[PDB]
């Protein structure tokens, strides 16, 4: 596997969507990534680019599916 | 394995 770390452009896209979804790395996405990728991920910067692209796909699905309830 | 292709709540 390519272990190239996540780049800043992909990170910014992820962050934009987390903010839009009212979700966070600490509460929501890092726990989920840790479960999905079956490794201890403690900071956003520790994702690989390949992992981040999967997470970004998932967040686009969430943001496109439905409105974020108040 | 649950993965990001799956329909997980978030």
């Amino acid at each position: 596997r390519d272990i190239t770390p996540v780049n800043d452009e992909t990170m910014q896209e992820i962050n934009t969507l987390l903010i839009a979804l009212d979700k966070t790395w600490d509460d929501d996405l890092l726990p989920l990534c840790s479960q999905i990728f079956r490794r201890d991920i403690r900071a956003s910067s520790e994702l690989t680019q390949a992992e981040a692209v999967k997470a970004l796909g998932f967040l686009k699905q969430k943001a496109a599916e439905q409105k974020v309830a108040a | 394995w649950m993965d990001f292709d799956d329909d997980i709540p978030f």
